[PDB]
């Protein structure tokens, strides 16, 4: 949206 | 895994023209959060590759939205309203949906440009490379187009396809033509065994196949 | 300005080892997952492996999966590919790019690795000059024959790089663990001769340059 961090399904989310 | 395959393969367009690219994947790429990853790239000769279009149509900010993409499921498509010079290049998609990451093969833009005939030389081996037992004869076929061209080798009359090495140049960014090196390879003993060398082009660009030879003696 | 610099790649022998890196500049690097890709001589691209922002979570196709590292230095700006037990099929320009909106933005320019336990031999630079008689008056094409080297790549030039218009270099293929390739000029007649021509065929692999005259006869 405005808003996420725009990542590929498989990934998660980074620190 | 997830298999992805482009069509056609080579697209010939006129500079002006619209152009279309399919994409097809195996399995559908709609993730459950309603969005479906799917990627469109250009890599023009000798360049990096560079972004077109990402989540099967949005239009990265660099390239202008004459590119358009669209599709859902396993069915998408590139679509170039108006094709120009600068366009020529490799157009990949591909897929981020599932893990791992995969490509389509993809389609190779050419540029179709006014019909050129080749001119066609040919080198009969040279004497240091006979002194090293090995006789080389090439022909070269410069600038010519469409890209369709047969060449035949042909000794003392008898068509040869063993011990030939073709290669070819990338489209002209310059003049849309392609080049072409054709070469026979031989021991020098069965250079010697022969006396006639013949490299015969054919091409729509004449009624007769472009013939190009020389003769031992 | 987002730029990717990669470098490191090279020769290597089948089960060896390559480090490559890549320098990352005109951006918070430590805010991005990193991915290598790669193009295979026959231009299919493959992804290689990523590696999220942080440093983390590292993530890899089962082609290289135990066999590649991907790490990252966040305080110098840098993104490493650890490559061991090559195989052949490693073959390939080697890319380093940026994950971002939903995928991967910017890409660097590459850097090349040949696996390949064939050994590392000079060019022989073949003058190809017309044969006795002898077409068109007008224009005149020579030729160089670049065969038997290894590993790519070679360059050649004309007249130390002053004859460029009129030239074909082609591209090398690959026969018994040896290149060839040619390069052909067109030049005026009446240039050619007198005034002289010669290819400058370099190959970096092996120290070598050889600058070969084309003389009229073969």
């Amino acid at each position: 949206e405005p808003v996420d961090p725009k990542l590929e399904p498989w990934k998660h989310p980074g620190s | 895994d997830v298999v992805m395959t482009q069509t056609p393969l080579t697209l010939s367009v006129t500079i002006g023209q619209p152009a279309s690219i399919s994409c097809k994947s195996g399995q559908s790429l709609l993730y459950s959060d309603g969005k479906t990853y799917l990627n469109w790239l250009l890599q023009r000769p000798g360049q990096s590759p560079k972004r077109l279009i990402y989540l099967v149509s949005k239009l990265d900010s660099g390239v202008p939205d004459r590119f358009t993409g669209s599709g859902s499921g396993t069915d998408f498509t590139l679509k170039i309203s108006r094709v120009e010079a600068e366009d020529l290049g490799i157009y990949y998609c591909w897929q981020g949906t599932h893990f791992p990451r995969t490509f389509g093969g993809g389609t190779k833009l050419e540029i179709k440009r006014a019909d050129a005939a080749p001119t066609v030389s040919i080198f009969p081996p040279s004497s240091e490379q006979l002194t090293s037992g090995g006789a080389s004869v090439v022909c070269f076929l410069n600038n010519f187009y469409p890209k369709d061209i047969n060449v035949k080798w042909k000794i003392d009359g008898s068509e040869r396809q063993n011990g030939v090495l073709n290669s070819w140049t990338d489209q002209d960014s310059k003049d849309s033509t392609y080049s072409m090196s054709s070469t026979l390879t031989l021991t020098k003993d069965e250079y010697e065994r022969h006396n006639s060398y013949t490299c015969e082009a054919t091409h729509k660009t004449s009624t007769s196949p472009i013939v190009k030879s020389f003769n031992r003696n | 300005e987002v730029k990717l610099v990669e470098s490191g790649g090279g020769l290597v022998k089948p089960g060896g080892s390559l480090k490559l890196s890549c320098a990352a500049s005109g951006f918070a690097f430590s805010s991005y997952d990193m991915s290598w890709f790669c193009q295979t001589p026959e231009k299919r691209l493959e992804w290689v492996a990523s590696i999220s922002s942080g440093g983390s979570y590292t993530y890899y196709p089962d082609s290289v999966k135990g066999r590649f590292t991907i790490s990252r230095d966040n305080a110098r700006n840098t993104l490493y590919l650890q490559m061991n037990s090559l195989r052949s099929e490693d073959t390939a320009l080697y890319y380093c790019a940026r994950d971002y909106d939903y995928g991967v933005d910017y890409w660097g320019q590459g850097t090349s690795v040949t696996v390949s336990s064939a050994k590392t031999t000079p060019p022989s630079v073949y003058p190809l000059a017309p044969g006795s008689a002898a077409q068109t008056n007008s224009m005149v094409t020579l030729g160089c024959l670049v065969k038997g080297y290894f590993p790519e790549p070679v360059t050649v030039t004309w007249n130390s790089g002053s004859l460029s218009s009129g030239v074909h270099t082609f591209p090398a293929v690959l026969q018994s663990d040896l290149y060839t390739l040619s390069s052909s000029v067109t030049v005026p007649s009446s240039t050619w001769p007198s005034e002289t021509v010669t290819c400058n065929v370099a190959h970096p692999a092996s120290s070598t340059k050889v600058d070969k005259k084309i003389v009229p006869r073969d």
